[PDB]
DNA sequence: TCAGCGAGAGA
RNA sequence: AUCGAGAGG
DNA sequence: TCTCTCGCTGAGCCTCTCGATG
């Protein structure tokens, strides 16, 4: 949620 | 006047080619007076005139004799800007390793060799790196590949 | 009413309805008490200096049979007072003198008596002293030491909530924190095994430490077991030491040694030394008295005193408590609870730095005594003062908590001394700090202000003390409450701390009590254990003392603050500390009642010590003749007060005092004799009263802009004075020294005219920017000291310092030793009054008095004539002071008190302003649109009431023009003071003389002051009653007319009075421009300061914007021709001069520097031309 | 010269870290030189060798092996590797950004008389910014014969140099920039007008793109020097060029605040106002009647209006008729460009209506009419906001009469469930939810009553009879027009403050039953500080995350440029509407 | 380190490289300029 | 301090 | 010319 | 193959003021 969510998508973070 | 930038490793001959002065044994600029001491870090002879078109001894001061080194003191007459251009070198007495190629997660000074990082460090720490130097010299790359 | 002489001249009307049971305490206690506990003589060894001396002594040589002992210490008397130190530029301190005794015992017999002993007194450095206002003078500058809030020593039980070990389990842990020593904590792991960390090192298994205390596995099982289960008991211990290496005790000891110090061969004679020098020693470990108390309280122990070291039993109880918490029968404590954080002040910080340097000399003494001497040695020869004095001096002058003092107005000056910081040695860090430490905790109630905090990266880490808060013996903040017994609220006051307060239920201060004291309603709102709810009256135990118990000093000065939003309250409280004092102080028309307390406790005014009558009054001196009841058998009875005149502060503002008493008047003790900056008849006065209207005017107040009338500018309501200091040092340098003569090469005759014969500007000379103040020639070259730029004021002060190795010039006679002449004249004038009084008293013996006075004069002359130690390499210093005036202009920042701020857009002619039906124009027009989005409604209520205070002042004023009789004035003022619903203030004019009534009326003809305390203020109905008494509409809105056309506005507009402030953000200090100038030395790019005449920075984001535009040529200009390219800028300047707008760029120098550095690192890099 | 020694006020010189590490390496290496001749035992020889190693590891990257060397102070020395990396290295501090010439800085103020392409510049700054041009023009006309003479003449300012300054800047643009600089609209170009004083005057319509307000903001100014730079500034960066967003397709210039309120008041309608029932010849008669004093702006009348429309190919064709309207609408019709229908102003004009007008004018007629229309709209709004005398007072905030009922009955219900807790009938974790629901319902009731009373507060006698109409209360009009103030803020001002939250995040059971008109007591005010502090802390610490993400995004895509017209591929993406749950979140029109 | 041990070569094709060296960027009013350069070889 | 992701461990 | 302390948007 | 210690990497932008130590 919020900024961490988009920073996690754009960094290709593994779930 | 150029189109590309090239980067590669340096060699002792290239380093000596870059240089204007020999091994610098003295330690200090010279604290007592403005004139720096010779052969040290700051030096009039190695890196050029401290002041424009004037030699250190002061025997030549003006243009038409430019490009002629003085006889008594051996000082070239040139604009002082050269003092931010020229370099020098220190000739050591014992070989030393480069920390960048050794200190890394993929350590590349021991990547070619099979020795682990800990063992290579222990040999280098002696608890000077002639072992590493000779081991890298003796290795034949083509047969290994 | 009012009873004192000072306050009866202007009585403020109060709307408060709750009686005050407790007074407001002295606001500077926290510093004075702390320093007194440090410098005083303690008969016991409880506190700072004596306790420090009783810890490094006695010291004796190892079997040398020689020892030195401490007996007593004395502080000396300062060579100079505060003012002399400030003028000179030195530290204000007293010398420490200690008498010591040295004994040497008989050889081969330790119990044998000492053959001979020696006694002597020694000097051990200089200790800086606090002033009466709580500051220090270090090098002529006043500084503040800030209090620190830190976690208390003891033992704490923490955990984690889903941080690591994503399996979904909690990892409890415990930690022990001492006062001076190493750390020790116990932690769990996902495998439910016990581990121990020492000094935050690698997690070694727990049971090994038990093996270091000579215990066996059966003994461990007996201790931790009586058997396993799922809830009641866990096998944690057994499963832990079944997976633990090593055994016995020596193996554990050597494992600890290996884990602590890497490498080295583990011996035996030097193996247990580490374990001993660990937590079981005294010289290297101390869990102190507060630490001991908290440790015992955490373990549920019935003892408070104890040892300052740990023991095996304590470690066992810690482990058992942690295991019990793991077993579901424990509890975790809150780390932000104010029962776990304590306060440390300047007195406690000074004793720690006096012990660090005291051990340094202790080691040297032992070595010297080891050599031995046959009574030739003396105590003085074995003592050195360098290290301890160095430590003390470094702390007083270089610590992070020793800060340059904020001196804008008195309120900021008093706010700086009540700050609490969570930073510094042993404290937090801005980056490390998260979100929970920055919050408002429910235990902050009554102890720290939840409103006042900075807005930058320090938010939540800087706090302010509340009005009634106090520290206890151990150092925890506490708050006062009223005892309730049998249902009646009494007058007994008890101070409770955060730990104990949670036990009882406490009623809110806005309750209704009967005449006896009983609660009126059947239910009372109360707090308990961090919650709030309704309870019965029989359950109540305590009650608050006041409705201003929650806020700090700055917040309690905001009227109608309960109608405002907390963000704007924060902004207003922070902005009140930036106001600049004006030419004429002006009291507020609307206030709260805290102004007198702040103005008096600040210490900027002059307060009478004893009563009497005024004998001589003047613009520089006041003389009081003491009443008979306050005399002494052998003293004259004269009090002399000298005032400060036009002195610069830390922020380059003006400090000036003026008297407010007349010849022949009587004064009681504690009365205001003179006002300092921003004070009006003993009340704090920051801004000015302005008549304002709320309406939009042609887009000139579009978004936070302010339109101002030219009448305001003409009357100097916001003009300020600024003082600046400049210096000129003469240094001995090779190849010729500098010149102080008036002669200057290439200098016109007119230039030397302004200066004297010695080249020094006269007193009172008017100068502008770029004008020579001192003639300086460098051997020559022109190095004269001049005004840099912009500043154009008057020379008002010249000072000269010289060394005892050089001669003196003409100005060194007419201005240097003439200052000494003026000081001697002042001293003689001061002494002459008392001398004449004594002579006249004794003329109705004299040789003794004459000799004593001659000795005093000689001592004063000797003190004045003493030289000063200057810096090496210099001989004489010349200091010059300049004063300038500043008037408001478009671009200046102004603010109110509710977070409403703006910038001035336009100065309007007076015929253009809106005016009322009587032709009266307004002063200020503000935008109404800025009111409703923010929720600072309190600025509207202030306006309406501000109108009601003016109308009353009108009716009195008219009665003083059409000269009336005193009874009508008496009746009208009596009706004015009696208006209210049910107020606690009563004023009776029948007990006044006619002259007193006339004076009071004369002080009320510009408006009647009103006081509206926070949470206890005036209601709308009372404001409307006051308005109706003043013959004004009860809506606050009237009809206006446009001054440009004479036409009437369509709707009625709100018009009133409001208090406004001028801040220290002046457009004169911020405007700057450059075309060419100087460049840095390595990277030949322009410099970066206005003081250095620097250029603006064009950063990466601006480059990104230009790239998104596509303007390549503008970017290339920005990177080459206006920057570190050297030939391009020269050619470009010549081309622009010649009229050809064309550039040919080259390569920047920064790229060459980067290439040279890369080559220096041993790497080949090249520009491939081919 | 790249590692120099800087003199000081005293005899001593400041020294660099590099000259210390170099000297240390030199001495440690030269100590082995003499030892070689002496033939020392190998025990001493080996240990010194290692001491050499670390010494070199000092000149190179320091701190990579622990125990970093330090100097006189207690801080590690900076090596050669420290001069190339980090925020203070060469790359991020001297090559991607730098300090420039011909620049300046000052505080900004509003200028309400300017045109959209102009800005106000102080003359003291300008005389110093444009120095070489003045020197050149002074040399051109013979007023000086040397550079020194021209410099002295400029310093001792005369009247002749001010005409020179007037002619130098006649058609020369300048660039203005505000520091945070988030998108490309943070730098723009303007024509300078010389003013008196020290502050910079800025156009009201460019503020929202700059994110600027007049409470202390500052700004920087730069001067182009070449013909190419001047032409790029005029053609690409001029403010009249930027009216549409690059992020979406929405206009970036938009009136707000006083303009919106003035236009909204100007176009409102009343009942039985003065002058009602007249028939007029056109807008000029309406203006004459209003300025005379014979009619009100809010009177309902009949006016004869003519309008132009596109016929078939962009040719304006006229039509004339009678229309029922008001005086103010007919007066405002005189600034609308030819080609737009009359229905676009025959109503109350809010913020969105004004934006729609601007967009329609841009679509139908183009760019040049649009800027003139915008400037005229700003002038009219500022002119007519002042004439109303709009203000705010304490009696504007009206509190509903039934509030004291709604709360009280609520306090009954919460009591009743407490009785249900005396004898076990409901779970102890259930009364929490029921009490919260009761309080939410009560707050909704109070808010609805407040708004219902405030929106129709005016009752009017038409002619011997009563009727209801939209009210003229100041707060209500400020909220309705869209100038300032959301509905929740009016709720807080004159309704109920509502339910707060604990610092952990739980809901405190008892709400604040007071508003900002009838003030709060100590407990409620203390409760309301947690939310304020949490908001301020959240704002203060999450700017760096956004900045870091922006820098990463800029670094990953800095090299993508349009290089061709058609690649020839045939693949692509199928577009479908976004429907989740049952409500279409995104249609199938804007995506394609 | 990787660049030095690999012997890499930089061709100055992006925006940042030309910004660092001080040439016209290959976009906007500079784009045609660069298109001329490749036409000269 | 606090995440994040290798790198080097082993049962 | 770094190091600490504060301030403004 | 699948957990578990062990570590260097990174952390928004632009202005202003003071002192102490080079
Ligand atoms: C503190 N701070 C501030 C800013 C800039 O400051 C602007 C608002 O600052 P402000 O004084 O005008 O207040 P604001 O307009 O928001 O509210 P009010 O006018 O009081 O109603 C904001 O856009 C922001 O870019 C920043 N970039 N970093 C910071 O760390
Ligand atoms: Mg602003
Ligand atoms: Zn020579």
């Amino acid at each position: 949620g919020g900024l961490p969510r988009v920073a996690d998508l754009f960094e290709a973070r593994r779930p | 006047e150029f189109d590309a930038i090239k980067i590669a490793l340096a060699s002792p001959d290239m380093i000596r080619s870059w240089s204007f002065g020999e091994v610098k044994k003295p330690e200090t600029i010279n604290y007592r007076t403005f004139k720096p001491e010779r052969d040290g870090l700051f030096c009039a002879r190695i890196f050029g005139p401290v002041k424009d078109y004037e030699c250190l001894c002061g025997k030549y001061k003006r243009l038409k004799h430019r490009g002629v080194i003085c006889e008594k003191c051996g000082v070239e007459v040139t604009q002082t800007k050269v003092r931010r251009e020229r370099m020098g070198h220190i000739e050591l007495a014992s070989p030393t390793a480069h920390i960048w190629f050794l200190k890394s997660l993929p350590s590349r000074i021991g990547l070619l060799l099979d020795m682990p990082l800990r063992d290579i460090e222990r040999v280098l720490y002696f608890e000077g790196a002639e072992a590493i130097q000779a081991l890298l010299k003796s290795m034949d790359l083509e047969q290994e590949c | 009413m009012v009873y004192s002489y000072t306050e009866k001249k202007r009585i403020r009307k109060d709307f408060g309805k709750r009686p005050q049971v407790l007074d407001v305490p002295y606001l500077l206690s926290i510093q004075l008490d702390s320093f007194q506990k440090f410098i005083e003589q303690d008969p016991e060894g409880q506190y700072g200096l004596e306790a420090a001396f009783r810890s490094v002594f006695p010291i004796q040589s190892y079997s040398g049979n020689s020892e030195l002992q401490y007996v007593s210490y004395r502080l000396g008397e300062p060579v100079f007072d505060v003012q002399e130190c400030q003028i000179r530029g030195v530290t204000y301190s007293a010398p420490l003198r200690v008498k010591l005794r040295l004994v040497i015992y008989e050889r081969e017999a330790p119990e044998g008596t000492v053959k001979d002993i020696k006694e002597q007194e020694v000097y051990m450095g200089e200790i800086p002293l606090m002033t009466d206002n709580g500051t220090f003078v270090i090098n002529g500058t006043e500084r503040v030491i800030v209090s620190q809030l830190h976690r208390s020593p003891g033992v704490f039980f923490d955990s984690d909530k889903g941080k690591t070990h994503s399996s979904g389990k909690v990892l409890y842990n415990a930690r022990i924190i001492p006062y001076r020593g190493s750390w020790l904590d116990f932690e769990f792991d996902p495998k439910d095994n016990l581990f121990v960390r020492i000094d935050r090192r690698r997690k070694l298994p727990a049971t090994i430490i038990l093996r270091a205390l000579n215990y066996t596995t059966e003994q461990i099982l007996d201790l931790f077991f009586e058997f396993t289960n799922d809830l009641d008991h866990g096998p944690y211990i057994s499963e832990t030491l079944r997976v633990d290496p090593t055994n016995d005790r020596l193996s554990a000891l050597v494992e600890i040694y290996r884990m602590m110090r890497p490498g080295e061969p583990p011996t035996r004679e030097a193996a247990e030394s580490l374990f001993e020098n660990l937590f079981f020693s005294e010289d290297r470990y101390d869990l102190s008295a507060v630490g001991r108390m908290k440790f015992n309280r955490s373990l549920l122990r019935e003892e408070i005193e104890g040892s300052g070291i740990l023991s095996k039993d304590d470690i066992i109880d810690v482990m058992k408590k942690l295991i019990d918490i793991r077993n579901g029968k424990g509890e975790v404590d809150d780390i932000d609870h104010l029962g776990n954080r304590r306060i440390r002040s300047v007195g406690e910080m000074a004793e720690n730095q006096f012990r660090v340097g005291l051990v340094r000399v202790e080691r040297a003494v032992k070595e010297r005594l080891s050599l031995g001497d046959l009574d030739t040695l003396m105590p003085q020869d074995m003592i050195n003062a360098k290290p301890i004095s160095a430590a003390v001096k470094e702390f007083f002058g270089s610590s992070q908590l020793s800060q340059f003092m904020d001196q804008n107005n008195p309120l900021s000056e008093i706010t700086h001394k009540r700050r609490i910081s969570a930073l510094g040695p042993g404290g937090l860090t801005r980056e490390r700090a998260g979100f929970e430490v920055r919050d408002v905790h429910p235990t902050h109630y009554g102890r720290v202000c939840p409103i006042e905090t900075p807005e930058g990266p320090n938010i939540g880490l800087i706090n302010s003390l509340s009005v009634y808060a106090q520290t206890n013996e151990y150092g925890f903040l506490e708050t006062p409450y009223r005892k309730v017994t049998d249902g009646v609220v009494t007058d007994e006051i008890h101070y409770l701390s955060a730990i104990e307060e949670g036990n009882y239920v406490i009623a809110q201060a806005n309750s209704n009590l009967d005449e006896e004291g009983h609660f009126v309603e059947d239910l009372v709102t109360c707090r308990s254990k961090g919650e709030s709810s309704l309870f019965s009256r029989d359950q109540v135990d305590y009650m608050d003392v006041s409705t201003q118990q929650v806020v700090s000093v700055g917040a309690s000065l905001i009227p109608f603050l309960e109608h405002d939003d907390a963000n704007r309250a924060l902004m207003g409280a922070n902005m009140q500390r930036q106001a600049v004092p004006t030419l004429r102080a002006d009291k507020p028309l609307v206030g709260t009642g805290m102004e007198r307390a702040v103005a008096v406790d600040s210490g900027v005014t002059a307060v009478a010590k004893r009563g009497g009558v005024v004998q001589y009054v003047d613009a520089s001196r006041i003389v009081i003749k003491v009443n008979e009841d306050e005399m002494y058998p052998g003293e004259a009875g004269i009090d002399i007060y000298n005032l400060t005149k036009y002195t610069r502060s830390n922020q380059n503002t003006c400090i000036n005092q003026m008297p407010c008493v007349s010849l022949g008047e009587p004064v009681e003790r504690g009365d205001v004799l003179a006002d300092g900056p921003s004070t009006d008849l003993g009340e704090l006065a920051l801004g000015q009263n302005m008549r304002v209207a709320f309406m939009p005017w042609n887009g000139y107040n579009f978004e936070d802009s302010i339109l101002v009338s030219e009448r305001v500018v003409q009357e100097d309501r916001f003009t300020t004075i600024h003082i600046q200091e400049l210096a000129c040092v003469s240094r001995d340098t090779k190849l010729g020294p500098e010149e102080i003569t008036a002669d200057i090469p290439n200098v016109g005759e007119a230039a030397l005219s302004k200066l004297d014969e010695s080249g020094i500007v006269y007193i009172g000379a008017e100068v502008t920017g770029g004008d020579i103040l001192v003639g300086k020639v460098t051997p020559v070259k022109d190095s004269s000291l001049r005004v840099p730029n912009g500043v154009s004021g008057t020379v008002i002060d010249v000072q000269v310092f010289t060394r005892d190795g050089v001669e003196k010039d003409k100005r060194a006679l007419e201005i240097e030793e003439m200052q000494l002449k003026q000081a001697k004249k002042d001293l003689s004038e001061e002494l002459q009054i008392l001398e004449a009084g004594l002579f006249s008293r004794i003329r109705a013996q004299y040789d003794e008095l004459k000799h004593e006075f001659e000795k005093k004069l000689e001592a004063k002359r000797r003190k004045i004539t003493q030289g000063d130690d200057l810096a090496p390499g210099v001989l004489k210093i010349v200091k010059v002071y300049l004063a300038v005036k500043r008037r408001i202009q478009p671009g200046d920042k102004m603010a109110g008190r509710h977070g409403n701020k703006g910038v001035i857009s336009k100065i309007n002619p007076i015929e253009d302003m809106p005016y009322d039906e009587n032709g009266t124009p307004v002063d200020i027009v503000l935008n109404p649109l800025g009111v409703p989005s923010r929720m600072n409604i309190g600025q509207i209520l202030e306006t309406h009431l501000g109108m009601a205070a003016k109308g009353i002042g009108d009716k009195i004023n008219a009665m003083l023009k059409q000269q009336q009789e005193v009874a009508k004035l008496r009746e009208f003022i009596q009706r004015a003071y009696d208006l209210g619903a049910d107020v606690r203030q009563k004023v009776d004019l029948s007990t006044f003389s006619d002259e007193e009534v006339m004076r009071l009326a004369e002080n009320l003809r510009k408006g009647m002051p009103i006081a509206t305390p926070v949470f206890d203020g005036a209601k709308e109905a009372e404001i409307k009653e006051l308005l109706k008494l003043g013959d004004l509409p009860t809506s606050g809105q009237i009809r206006l007319y446009d001054g440009r056309t004479g036409e009437q506005f369509e709707r009625p507009v709100t018009v009133g009075y409001m208090y406004m402030l001028k801040l220290n953000h002046l457009v004169d200090d911020k405007m700057h421009a450059r075309s060419t100038g100087s460049y840095s030395l390595v990277t030949q790019q322009p410099l970066g300061g206005k003081a250095q005449f620097g250029g603006q920075r064009f950063g990466e984001m601006e480059v990104w914007a230009l790239e998104a535009y596509g303007a390549a040529y503008t970017l290339q200009e920005m990177l080459t021709v206006k920057s570190d390219d050297v030939n391009g800028r020269t050619k470009m300047y010549k081309n622009i001069v010649d009229g050809n707008h064309q550039m040919e760029p080259g390569m920047p120098e920064s790229f060459n520097v980067l290439l040279k550095e890369i080559r220096s690192l041993g790497i080949n890099i090249e520009l491939e031309d081919e | 010269d790249l590692r120099p020694l800087v003199p000081l006020d005293g005899g001593r010189f400041a020294t660099s870290d590099l000259n210390d590490l170099y000297r240390r390496v030199i001495n440690r290496n030269n100590r082995l030189k003499r030892l070689l001749d002496l033939a020392a035992p190998d025990i001493i020889v080996r240990n010194e060798k290692r001491m050499l190693q670390e010494a070199v590891d000092a000149l190179l990257d320091n701190g990579r092996r622990g125990r970093a060397i330090t100097g006189s102070n207690k801080r590690p020395l900076k090596s050669l590797a420290d001069m190339i990396k980090g925020k203070q290295g060469r790359f991020r501090q001297n090559l991607l950004g730098k300090r420039v010439d011909y620049s300046g800085r000052s505080v900004i103020t509003v200028g309400p008389y300017l045109r959209l392409h102009q800005c106000g510049l102080p003359k003291k700054m300008a005389l110093e910014l444009f120095k070489p041009f003045i020197y050149g023009k002074l040399e051109l006309r013979g007023l000086a014969t040397t550079i020194k003479a021209a410099k002295k003449m400029v310093e001792r300012e005369e009247a002749v140099v001010w005409d020179i300054l007037d002619e130098v800047i006649r058609e020369h643009p300048v660039l203005l920039n505000r520091a945070p600089t988030l998108h490309r609209l943070g730098i723009q170009a303007f024509e300078p007008v010389l003013i008196e004083g020290k502050a910079i005057q800025l156009h009201p319509l460019v503020c929202a793109a700059y994110n600027a307000d007049f409470d202390g903001d500052q700004m920087a100014v730069h001067v182009p020097l070449t013909l190419e730079a001047q032409l790029e500034a005029r053609a690409l960066m001029m403010s009249t060029n930027n009216i549409l967003s690059p992020a979406n397709g929405e206009p970036i210039i938009v009136p707000s605040q006083d303009v919106v309120l003035g236009l909204y008041y100007m176009t409102r309608d009343c009942v039985n106002a003065k002058g009602e029932g007249m028939v007029l010849t056109g807008p000029k008669e309406a203006e004459r009647l209003y300025r005379s004093g014979l009619a009100s702006l809010h009177a309902r009348v009949k006016v004869r209006i003519t309008e132009y429309e596109k016929d078939a190919n962009g040719e304006l064709v006229a039509k004339t008729s009678l229309k029922d309207t008001t005086v103010g609408r007919a007066i405002l019709w005189m600034i609308v460009p030819k080609g737009l229908p009359y229905s676009i102003v025959n109503q109350a004009l809010g913020k969105k209506a004004i934006s729609k007008m601007l967009n329609t004018c841009y679509r139908i007629l183009g760019l040049k009419p649009t800027v003139i229309f915008a400037d005229q709209i700003m002038y009219t709004g500022f002119a007519y906001a002042a004439r109303s005398g709009a203000s705010v007072g304490i009696d504007d905030m009206v509190i509903p009469e039934k509030k004291h009922e709604i709360i009280s009955e609520a306090e009954a219900e919460v009591a009743e469930i407490q009785e249900q807790f005396q004898s076990g009938l409901v779970t102890a974790g259930e009364r929490y939810n029921k009490v919260i629901d009761i309080w939410a319902a009560a707050n909704d009731r109070v808010s609805k009553a407040m708004m219902d009373n405030l929106q129709t507060e005016t009752v009017i006698n038409r002619d011997g009879q009563e009727e209801k109409q939209v009210s003229f209360n100041s707060i209500y009009m400020m909220a309705d027009s869209g100038a300032r103030g959301s509905a929740a803020q009016i709720r807080q001002l004159a309704g109920m403050r509502g339910l707060m939250a604990k610092p952990d995040g739980s809901i405190i059971e008892t709400p604040i039953t007071a508003n900002f008109r009838e003030g709060l007591n100590v407990l409620q005010y203390f409760i309301s500080t947690h939310g304020a502090r949490k908001g301020l802390a959240d704002t203060a610490l999450k700017t760096a995350n956004s900045g870091y993400l922006t820098r990463r995004l800029v670094d990953v895509a800095q090299d993508l440029v349009v290089t061709e017209d058609d690649c020839g591929t045939h693949e692509g993406i199928m577009m479908t509407p976004v429907i989740e749950g049952g409500d279409v979140k995104e249609p199938l029109r804007d995506r394609v | 380190t990787e660049a030095a041990v690999a012997g890499k070569r930089d061709e100055l094709r992006g925006l940042k490289e030309n910004v660092i060296v001080g040439r016209l960027i290959p976009a906007g009013t500079g784009y045609a300029y660069h298109q001329d350069r490749m036409r000269r070889r």
